[PDB]
DNA sequence: TTGACAGGATAATTGT
DNA sequence: CAATTATCCTGTCAA
């Protein structure tokens, strides 16, 4: 909270990862985030996110 | 509505870049020229288009 | 030539 | 991990 604006690109490196991988760790983390800004807990979340919609 | 605006506007070089404002900041925003606080967030987010978006 | 509400999308909260 | 509660962002028209 608040929302927090991830959000230029950024992004849609992820909509394939979820398609590669879902599922990561840390040690990703640094090159996966760091050289983009954010902060761990911004998206330890944001494949929880998109475990849905649907994901019958 | 008049000039309830121009002091939303020449503050708004303070958060040009993060509209992002805290909730409870919204108040010493809001009430200083008050109305619905529902009213107030709706006018900063009717305004990210109306310039500045074409400015790039 | 600018301001209100429903709609459909989304990111945090949080504790059995 | 599912369920929640807080968000803005657009997308429907109006004095």
């Amino acid at each position: 909270k608040p929302r927090t604006i991830y959000s230029s690109y950024q992004l849609a490196a992820l909509q394939r990862r979820f398609q590669k991988a879902q599922y990561l760790a840390l040690p990703e983390r640094a090159e996966l985030a760091a050289q983009l800004g954010l902060t761990q807990t911004q998206v330890k979340i944001w494949f929880q996110n998109r475990r849905s919609k649907f994901k019958k | 509505p008049k000039v309830a605006t121009n002091i939303m506007r020449a503050w708004l070089f303070q958060h040009l870049t993060h509209p992002y404002p805290s909730e409870e900041q919204k108040k010493q925003l809001a009430q200083d020229t008050g109305l619905t606080i529902l009213q107030v967030n709706n006018w900063f987010i009717n305004a990210r288009r109306r310039i500045v978006q074409p400015m790039i």
